[PDB]
């Protein structure tokens, strides 16, 4: 979020580490591309557009507007790199759901209402303590709903700062992170 | 001056002697082999705006005494050398800081950035226009061939195909269709994003995908193949303006919140906006309701119930759970806290019209015979519905009354649209030459003179967007004439005709006569005499020259004197010219003052009709005329109606009716036990004074049953109004943090005292003083400015060749860059320095007024003289601290209230306008509006320097946009001022200590925005929210007849009113067989018209208005 | 359905899905309730369900 210019040394280090590949097959693989461009016309702003607007890609239908920048530029690393158009599709999707965090609703069907990154809910210096904002959020969620009983007939839902808010704007909420870091100290 | 008047003299002989540039004036004043010469060229290219190689002209007092002053100074406590005036440890480092920078001139805006001393002045020719039409450029690539030389046409032709060519390749690939998926949740960057432009008709619509289910909304119908694609007026206009609205409210939301965040501490509108139109594309769930549950407290005014909303102060809820905000038009608890306790005395009993329907119930509850026989064929009873006693004989005067006024608004609603899209011609926008608010008047007076004209060359030369409006006005203006000749054609067999002449054939157009302009002639030949003269043998030449004004003089004289002689044609002529020519020169019946008079006590005028005694049998005479009709067409319109309908209903002229009623109360003496409120409002002359407000009013309480039998009218209706009022609210938090004075108005807490009531009285009297006497013409106005020109200095080779009384180039660049915005300042100058004028008049004071203002306006001593007993003998001033005025219409017809007009718009324009740049302002004091104007344009010049409006205009110069944008932010914030002084001067008189609670009421922001988006001038544009928005009524006046059931109806006929061509609709035929009643489609083109130039229909303006708005900021509150 | 029987305490998924098959209208399109065919036939598409 802070580099969005460069996304593409993150998609190189990431299967460094977590698939095993060494670096010099990813050496060879770009200097063979270089002679052959793909470049089906595909990348443009018009491509982008119809790929997003899916119900097929349950992940890339969602997306903080913070991470737009970089979502183009793996995908079109991995497009480069390799051939196809659908395994380009797929890499992107287990990169951002590696970053994030999802929320569902309490009933039997499953539907998503929220995405948020790893990074606004930390409360200390501890590298796992992303897994503390996200048991507040479902506490906050569930003891907010049983105050007001009518918000069922609208939508609550958790949008990225991080705030809850319905469909008729009347409730909203922010989420500070250096109060619950103090209280959660003396608690 | 007092000052230089040494360098002015020597630049007068070295550009006498032909020295061109900057250059070589330079190079003779400081030799190069001397002294540099080199960097003190750039100091002076930089503090005057021309280029060191451009040419000069040194007959232009904007370049002489420019550069006379960025002289002098280089040649020569004071902290750092200041060139402003009032009234307008050293170790570490500050040693080296201090010691090191250097003062410089300050820099010109305006020059640097437009460069407006390179534009020729060239008048092209027809063919040199056809060349251009035909070529096929869009209207928004004109400003790059505007202010060229004839000599490069074809070049600049191929820099704007090649512009355009690069943006259709560049929509091509997709690039500006982002905004279609919304703002909030995943999108667009507000603040990023840069639109194109010549995607205006394409057709596109806000779908957001957080609050569907993939299933009700399937997919995307491909796109468009953007070589087809076409829209019409307003149906598929709605969706384009809510699109900008959307734009706007994100970005005010991204502001808000970076604002809060930062320091420690529009959200709700933009999301339910949002909600609402994805439920209203796709035909789904309303999710932005809120309904009203069970054991809560409820109100009601007007017949309409509300409740109050949680968490959010000042909004309220309706019925059906629509959320409003507090700075709707159509609030009912705002409305209400007004009329109570605010605005007692404008009550909506001062502003209630029932219509005749109540009237006629009461009316016909009488027991005298004579009043009772009239009584039955005026009003239509409810008696009826198929059980109707009487009545059946034909139309009465309620119904050919409800007939016509049921069409005319419709035709208005038509012209508008007319009108407006013909001043997109390259005619008009290329011509930088003229003031922009005259182009109107330019079409109506060319469209007028080529109607009446026989021949046929004149109607030649319009160009292809005037032929629409020459079709519309010939057809009513034909049909009207028709009805007036038979009034038999509406169902009753013995009425007469009352067309006074009506043996030949022609089209009548009403012709008013206007005052100033006689007073002018009357002065400049010294007699009102010789005006006579003029007149007589002007009108005598055209019967000479043509054949047919012979034949019909002839004709009708012989007819009218039974006595033949071919001897008494050359007597019967010039005596019946004589007479007709002395009934202009020499009273003020036909003036306009007379005809068009506001209001009347009672029935004073109805004996004679003074629109058609204007018509004569001759065909200079048309320099005394007028040529607006945007307010001269619907006074005519109703005088006509209501004589029609008293004729078509009774068989009586409207004296007789009329003398009935003296008839009637010559036997009234005795106290025994509605007449004449009858005729006052059949006739058209009730007051309607504040009509806006029942025009709200009326929709405001018919609003369920639109929502009951249509649905998207209803959604678009809410949207457009919500988007308004979110317009009125940011632009008053921005205003708060720039200007001081309102910062000062707005922030109080008790009553003032002592000396700032004079100063709060005087701005309100300002108004008042210039209203009542501006001229109402155009050429009167370019005379009063030419003769100040003249006043001062001038030439004999000026008054030959082109000059001409147009004019303006001559005045500063600020006008012709921007000259829409310019308006308003100088109409607030104007009234400032009147009541300074006025009050030393009065009292003999000197804090104020200054000697060196009659030297530079141009006034004699007799004029001031005149000016200073007319002033004392007409106006009073109290020990209260109020202007009165004794008397009103005499007051404004003499020749001195010219004089007085004149000189305080010179004033105020030289003054405050012309000198550039802070450091060249020189005066003794500052009044209340002064400063006002001061803050306003530094706002402005601030607003210029920056990097959005620069990046726009090097990417595409187009300066038609900048001016649209800026004038709406004057618009609101000077009509915010007036409401705030108004209630500053009505708390004084409060004598207990109720004053903190009337200032806690009156003073809240939401209520400052609701009077400053109510007031203003949006209206509809010259035409007005009475005139546009007021065909609703008649809905309500049929509800009210039947229920203090059936309507069956008849099959329409088989040609039904979905299909009508235009300009075809509004002739004899198309008046006999319409339908009048009220659809959806009456709504929507009502409330679209009535929001035009707020909301436009592309997102450029509301860009710039966010990125100045970034870059100032706006107060936080809290 | 959600104000007649509360989410938490009982379904109110598999009631919604017998309606919708019994009757037309898709669970998120509008309604008019001021059509006697969209009014008789939701009346008679629930009584059956509590019996």
């Amino acid at each position: 979020a802070l580099y969005p210019d460069q996304a593409q040394l993150f998609s190189t280090f990431d299967q460094m580490d977590k698939i095993g590949l060494d670096p010099q097959t990813m050496i060879e693989a770009d200097k063979q591309a270089a002679s052959q461009s793909r470049e089906m016309r595909m990348e443009s702003d018009k491509a982008w557009q119809e790929l997003k607007n899916d119900s097929r890609n349950k992940d890339l239908s969602r997306l903080p507007t913070s991470l737009d920048a970089s979502a183009r530029k793996v995908w079109d690393s991995w497009y480069y790199r390799t051939g196809n158009a659908d395994a380009a599709t797929q890499q992107t999707q287990r990169w951002l759901n590696e970053n994030t965090v999802t929320f569902q609703s309490e009933g039997s069907d499953g539907k998503s209402i929220g995405m948020v990154s790893k990074h606004q809910l930390m409360v200390g210096d501890n590298p796992e303590s992303w897994q503390v904002g996200r048991d507040i959020i479902d506490t906050a969620r569930k003891q907010l709903i049983k105050a007001n009983p009518w918000v069922v007939n609208s939508q609550l839902s958790v949008v990225e700062s991080i705030f809850l808010q319905d469909a008729t704007g009347t409730i909203r909420i922010r989420y500070d992170k250096e109060l619950v870091g103090k209280l959660y100290r003396e608690q | 001056e007092s000052g230089v008047r040494a360098l002015g003299k020597n630049l007068l002989s070295y550009g006498r002697q032909g020295y061109d540039s900057i250059e070589k004036i330079i190079n003779r004043w400081a030799p190069p082999n001397e002294n540099d010469t080199k960097a003190y060229i750039d100091s002076v290219v930089a503090a005057t705006g021309i280029p060191a190689t451009q040419s000069l002209d040194l007959s232009n007092q904007d370049t002489l005494s420019a550069l006379a002053q960025a002289i002098s100074f280089h040649e020569t406590i004071s902290p750092k050398t200041p060139p402003v005036s009032a009234n307008v440890v050293k170790n570490s480092m500050v040693g080296v800081a201090i010691r090191a920078g250097q003062t410089e001139d300050s820099l010109d805006v305006i020059g640097d950035v437009f460069n407006p001393t390179r534009w020729n002045n060239h008048k092209w020719t027809r063919e040199e226009l056809d060349q251009i039409r035909n070529a096929g450029v869009l209207p928004q690539y004109y400003g790059v061939i505007t202010g060229g030389s004839p000599q490069n046409l074809t070049e600049l032709i191929n820099l704007a195909l090649e512009n355009q060519k690069l943006d259709q390749e560049k929509a091509k690939a997709g690039t500006g269709a982002q905004l279609a998926a919304g703002v909030i949740g995943a999108g667009v960057d507000p603040l990023t994003y840069v639109p194109i432009a010549g995607q205006v008709g394409k057709g596109g619509k806000l779908v957001n995908k957080m609050f569907t289910v993939a299933a009700q909304s399937g997919a995307l119908a491909g796109v468009s193949e953007m070589a087809r694609t076409s829209v019409a007026g307003g149906d598929a206009h709605v969706a384009e303006a809510i699109l900008g609205g959307a734009l706007f409210g994100g970005g005010m939301t991204a502001i808000a919140d970076g604002l809060g965040r930062a320091l420690g501490r529009f959200a709700g509108p933009a999301t339910r906006l949002e909600a609402r139109e994805t439920a209203r594309n796709v035909d789904g769930q309303d999710l932005s309701r809120l309904p009203i549950q069970e054991g809560e407290q409820t109100f009601s005014h007007q017949g309409v119930k509300f409740a109050d909303v949680p968490n959010e102060p000042g909004s309220v809820r309706l019925e059906d759970g629509s959320i409003l905000i507090g700075e709707n038009p159509l609030n009912p608890k705002t409305r209400q806290v007004f009329d109570e306790v605010i605005e007692p005395e404008r009550a909506a009993a001062g502003v209630n019209l029932g219509g005749l329907t109540e009237i006629g119930l009461k009316l016909l509850r009488s027991e005298n015979p004579e009043i009772r026989g009239v009584a039955a064929d005026l009003v239509r009873s409810p008696t009826g519905m198929q059980s109707g006693a009487s009545g059946k004989i034909g139309t009465t005067a309620s119904d050919v009354f409800e007939r016509l006024r049921a069409v005319d608004h419709r035709f208005y609603n038509d012209i508008d649209d007319a009108v407006t899209e013909a001043l997109k011609d390259p005619y008009f926008q290329t011509a930088f030459w003229r003031d922009s608010g005259a182009f109107r008047q330019d079409i109506y007076q060319r469209v007028s003179m080529a109607i009446e004209d026989g021949s046929g060359n004149l109607k030649a030369e319009l160009t292809p967007g005037e032929l629409k409006v020459y079709d519309l006005l010939k057809n009513q203006f034909d049909a009207k004439r028709e009805m007036m000749e038979n009034p038999a054609m509406f169902g009753r067999p013995d009425a007469q005709s009352i067309f006074p002449g009506s043996r030949f054939k022609g089209t009548y157009v009403p012709h008013v006569y206007s005052s100033q302009m006689k007073e002018l002639y009357i002065k400049e030949l010294g007699s009102p005499e010789a005006l006579q003269e003029a007149i007589k043998k002007s009108w005598l030449t055209s019967y000479a020259s043509r054949p047919e004004v012979k034949k019909r003089v002839d004709e009708a004289l012989l007819e009218a004197d039974p006595t033949l002689t071919p001897e008494g044609l050359a007597a019967a002529v010039d005596k019946y010219a004589n007479d007709k020519a002395y009934g202009i020169s020499h009273t003020e019946q036909f003036e306009r003052s007379s005809v068009m008079e506001e209001n009347i006590n009672g029935l004073v005028g109805l004996e004679n009709n003074s629109f058609l005694e204007a018509r004569n049998l001759f065909d200079s005479v048309n320099n005394l005329r007028e040529w607006d009709m945007d307010k001269i067409v619907p006074a005519y319109n109703r005088r006509v109606n209501g004589d029609i309908a008293i004729m078509a209903g009774t068989g009586k002229t409207t004296k007789e009716m009329k003398d009935l009623v003296e008839t009637l109360m010559n036997k009234a003496g005795d106290d025994g036990k509605t007449l004449r409120d009858t005729l006052k409002i059949l006739t058209g002359r009730a007051r309607r004074d504040g009509a806006d407000d029942a025009a709200f009013a009326t929709v405001m309480r018919t609003m369920t049953d639109l929502a009951f039998f249509a649905k998207n009218a209803y959604m678009g209706v809410q949207n457009l109004t919500e988007i308004g009022g979110m317009l009125a609210r940011g632009n008053v938090r921005a205003m708060l943090h720039g200007v001081p004075m309102f910062r000062d108005l707005a922030f109080r807490n008790k009553k003032v005292g002592a000396s700032e009531i004079k100063d709060l009285h005087n701005v309100i009297f300002g108004k008042e003083l210039d209203d009542s006497i501006r001229p109402s013409k155009q050429d009167v106005i370019d005379r009063l400015r030419s003769y100040s020109d003249l006043g001062r200095g001038a030439a004999t080779a000026l008054g030959t060749a082109k000059y001409y009384t147009g004019e303006l180039a001559v005045r500063s660049p600020f006008t012709k860059v921007l000259n829409g915005t310019t308006n308003y300042l100088l109409d607030a100058g104007r009234q400032g320095f009147l009541s300074d004028i006025v009050e030393h008049s009065l009292t003999g004071s000197k804090r104020r007024f200054d000697d060196r203002w009659l030297k530079t306006a141009g006034i004699s001593d007799e004029q001031w003289k005149g000016i200073k007993s007319l002033i004392r003998e007409s106006v009073t001033r109290g020990p209260d601290g109020k202007y009165t005025i004794k008397d009103k219409k005499a007051f404004s017809q003499d020749q001195r209230a010219m004089d007085l007009w004149r000189m305080g718009d010179t004033i105020a324009d030289e003054t405050l306008l012309r000198p550039h740049k802070l450091s060249n302002m020189d005066a003794k004091a500052y009044g209340p509006i002064a400063k006002t104007v001061l803050q306003f344009k530094n706002f402005v010049i601030k607003s210029i320097n920056g990097r959005t409006m620069r990046t726009f205009y090097n990417a595409t110069k187009n300066n038609r946009a900048m001016d649209a944008a800026l004038s709406t932010v004057m618009s609101m914030g000077l009509a915010g001022m007036y409401y705030m002084a108004q209630a500053h001067i009505k708390a004084y008189a409060m004598q207990d200590g109720r004053d903190r609670e009337y200032l806690k009421q009156a003073l809240n922001p939401t209520m400052i925005g609701y009077a400053a988006l109510s007031r203003s001038s949006h209206l509809g544009g010259p035409l007005g929210v009475a005139n546009i928005l007021g065909g609703i009524a008649g809905y309500e006046d049929t509800k009210m007849l039947r229920s203090s059931v059936g309507n069956f109806l008849e099959q329409v006929p088989a040609f039904g009113y979905a299909a009508n061509v235009g300009a075809t609709a509004y002739n004899l035929a198309g008046y006999l067989k319409a339908d009048t009643r009220v659809n959806e489609r009456d709504y929507m083109t009502g409330m679209y018209n009535t929001f035009r130039e707020l909301v436009p229909n592309d997102p450029i303006t509301q860009k710039l208005l966010l990125g100045t708005f970034e870059e100032q900021g706006i107060h936080i509150k809290d």
